[PDB]
RNA sequence: GUCAACUGUGAUUGAACAAGAGUUAGCCGCUCCUAAGGGAUAGCUGAAAAGUGUUUAAAGGGGUCCCCGUCUCAAAAGGGAAACAGGUUGAUAUUCCUGUGCCAAUAGUAUUAUGAGUUAGAUGGUAACAUAUAUAUAAAUGAACUCCUUUACAUAGGCUUUACACUCGGGGUGCGUUUUCUUUGCACUUUACCUUUAUAACAAACCUUGGAAUCAAUUUACUUGGAGAAGAGGUUCGUUGAACUCAAUUCAAAAAUUUGUUUUGUAGCAAUAGUAAUUCGUAAUUAUCCGAAGUGGUAAGGACUAUCCUUGAAAAAAGGAGGGAACGGCUUUGUGCUUUGCUACUCUUAAUACUUGUAUGAGCGUACCAACAACCGCAUCAGGUCUCCAAGGUUAACAGCCUCUGGUUAAAUAGAAAAAAGUAGGUAAGGGAAGUCGGCAAAAUAGAUCCGUAACUUCGGGAAAAGGAUUGGCUCUGAGGACAUUAUGUUAACUCAGAACUGAAACGGACAAGGGGAAUCCGACUGUUUAAUUAAAACAUAGCAUUGUGAAAAGCCACAACUGGUAUUAACA
């Protein structure tokens, strides 16, 4: 209610750990649920990422 | 008929204070709280409810009967049937892939 | 109100205690005297 | 409070050391009806037996050092 | 429907409110509830959920978008400029 | 979209394409109910006086 | 008991005064948990007092050296483990009593019984998914480490299902009216939790078959479908809570396990308890307790639908899934580990015994009032003061009006008189605002159905405009369902429309209930405000517009200082 923006839910794997975490990002126009986004140096170009 | 009185002490109306009026053995018009009312156990990634499994209050729940509380193929209650389906068929195919991927590349 | 703890309870059974007469016994060898209405204990 | 349908079971359960005492009511003529309320420490257990001389007879064969409770 | 001349859904407001707001609201509320085709699976059941949150009821999926209807042009253009290299 | 230019480090990080709910802005506002709203996830920031 | 004072009159009365008595909980609350919050630690500032609260941390918990990781208080209406019925006292009772139950536990070792598995970890069902009925539905290999889910949520609108309530009609009991008339009026005809409650029923969900356009299925509402509908056959959840062959029995057929007929049962609880009775003794017995159905007032659920530049707490607590650490019993060398030899055993609930501090149920609350005198207003003060239960007739109606159940007939006085004057009221010939700053006051108007409705307007309204008509009682006429015989029957609620007759032309017969029109001026609007002389033309408001500000060395503001707030922010700010 207090942002102007939709927030989307993305799942990381943990890399020093086991298992399954959440993070919160603010969405971006054109983001869907069941969406790969990709972030990093290594990543492509695409919208969210 | 008679007016009821509350006999379950806190006597307000709220959402986990509904109330059945019974009429005794001894004619009398009498109250009872019913137990609240649950959510149902669901399917993880389709969030919706499942199949078998009885929906119950976490007192009754752990009083329950072990049967009753889970589905006996794979993910059990975790997950619904089509969605365990779709995980296979994805999880096959993409072993497939990365084999040819595998040979392919050189 | 009708809810209450223990220190309460102790103390209003104390005040009712308290509030009886002088004995008549020790009065052939003065009183306060607490009317609840006309004087509040103001606990 | 549970009904009892079978014979072998109500014998079963009386059997038990759990049992008290075996209470009995014969109900309003139509013809007669009895039921056999059967007390249990854990539950009272009912059988209803059309014939009273039937019951009686079961009554009376089942564990003989039990009390027995008569309701008139 | 033929109820109204030419106020149509702005005639929950009535007479109350300045008339040219009005056609404004009536602008943005005819696109707001406006029932769009989901890209996805084919039917016509993508509605707005919340405020920037498009859920298509068929497929159960949920589409970030604009505030009033699904795309923005600046989106689109953008999208077809990261493709085209 | 101040229209400031502003030169920064290569390595920052930012995310592909535009924010969500682009165009809330330009709904009219009908009422002071519609305002109450606002603010009320917000803060004491209005009325103003 | 009682009458000194008080009980603004009397008083034997009393919430006054004196003496005593009275509040019993594993199951009802608090008690437990976190929230909005409060207090501290770590620090750092401040002469100290204090200001702060992870912000330069070598501080709390879990496993078998690792992994988590500030603490604590804060809801008697959020979350939350578990009980009801009848009876009982001078005053309490979910707590005493009687019955039935339910809940959390319940250590060690040894016996015993219960089912599993073995020569080490079950099965069914194509499927969705199911399966331990032992007194007792008990155990259906599983460690670290994980991943989920219940807890757990807005508002509005209809539809639908049940319950309680309400009603009508029949039989049965007793009581009432009873000149005359009444095949009558009334009362009573009761049934809880609990038993993975057992089943039936139904809105949904899911699955097998099936393969749909000439679109069909289909809701009050629109919904759904080749990402598989209708159809056909299932399965589940949730409501519910003895419905329905449900269970037992009988005789006939499959059969030497299913279906039809007979006999039982308020499913057990359950009648012995309740209730109306009925006799007898002067405490005991007997007789009774059930067939049809409608209304839709409450509440809960369900499937939904619609809206928001608003999408509407959390944790404690609990459950499910992934994973694959570990692994027979008896005997022994060698080195807990390994080779030899043996095979009713290994698991698992419950009961029992013996040992181990005394191996079951903590603690606090529970009276009465809740203002019609117990609370606040200096006081038995016409003021104020939070929540739920909600009967009949009338009706749109839970309004107003009268009535049954329950309550009351007391209000700081009484009597007698009846003029002025006062005050709350009525009513007035002829006129009709000519009185008075002012139509102020009062009255007129008002409900429904049928007609009819302008200037003007942002075309949405204006609007109930204006302006008309009708409305009782009675006896009918017409229209709207459900079942089952192939055009004919059995049968229920009520609402509508029309025609006569009728009467002091009277009927929204009390009752509730708008005065209207022509205009101007101001403010657009819903909103807000001078508690106790002020509701508006003032404020807010949408709309229009401006300014500053790109971020920890920013804007703007707060702090003594350190530091905050805007900020869980980010120029659509």
């Amino acid at each position: 209610p207090g942002r102007g923006a939709p927030l989307a839910k993305v799942i990381f794997k943990r890399t020093e750990k086991y298992g399954k975490k959440e993070e919160l990002i603010i969405a971006s126009e054109g983001m869907f649920t069941g969406q790969y986004i990709s972030c990093g140096t290594k990543a492509p170009l695409s919208v969210g990422n | 008929a008679q007016r009821v009185h509350y006999r379950r002490h806190n006597h307000y109306n709220t959402k986990s204070n509904k109330v059945r009026p019974v009429r005794t053995p001894g004619g009398k018009l009498t109250i009872h709280v019913v137990k609240k009312k649950a959510g149902k156990p669901k399917c993880a990634d389709c969030k919706t409810a499942i199949q078998g499994v009885k929906a119950l209050r976490p007192a009754d729940n752990y009083r329950a009967r072990r049967k009753n509380r889970t589905v006996a193929r794979a993910y059990g209650g975790s997950i619904c049937a089509r969605c365990i389906r779709e995980r296979i068929m994805r999880a096959f195919l993409f072993e497939e892939q990365k084999c040819v991927r595998q040979v392919l590349k050189e | 109100g009708s809810i209450k703890r223990f220190r309460l309870k102790q103390r209003l059974g104390k005040c009712r205690r308290q509030n009886r007469p002088v004995p008549h016994w020790y009065r052939l060898k003065n009183t306060k005297r607490r009317h609840w209405r006309r004087t509040k204990l103001g606990l | 409070p549970k009904q009892i349908t079978d014979i072998r079971k109500f014998l079963k359960i009386s059997r038990k050391p759990d049992t008290t005492a075996v209470i009995i009511m014969k109900k309003k003529s139509k013809t007669v009806i009895t039921k056999l309320k059967l007390r249990t420490k854990k539950y009272l257990y009912t059988m209803v037996f059309a014939d009273r001389k039937k019951a009686e007879r079961i009554e009376n064969s089942l564990l003989p050092s039990l009390k027995r409770i008569y309701y008139p | 429907s033929r109820r109204t001349k030419k106020v149509g859904l702005t005639g929950k407001y009535g007479t109350r409110y300045g008339s040219s707001l009005r056609k404004q609201i009536k602008k943005i509320e005819l696109m707001q509830h406006a029932k769009y085709l989901c890209t996805f699976c084919g039917k016509t059941a993508t509605k707005r959920t919340c405020v920037g949150i498009w859920k298509c009821k068929k497929c159960k999926r949920k589409v970030c978008g604009g505030a009033w209807s699904l795309t923005t042009p600046a989106a689109v253009a953008a999208k077809s400029t990261i493709i085209r290299l | 979209p101040s229209g400031a230019k502003k030169t920064i480090d290569a390595k920052a990080r930012a995310m592909v394409g535009v924010v969500g709910a682009g165009g809330r802005i330009d709904k009219p506002i009908l009422k002071a109910g519609v305002a109450h709203h606002k603010y009320r996830v917000k803060r004491n920031c209005w009325p103003k006086v």
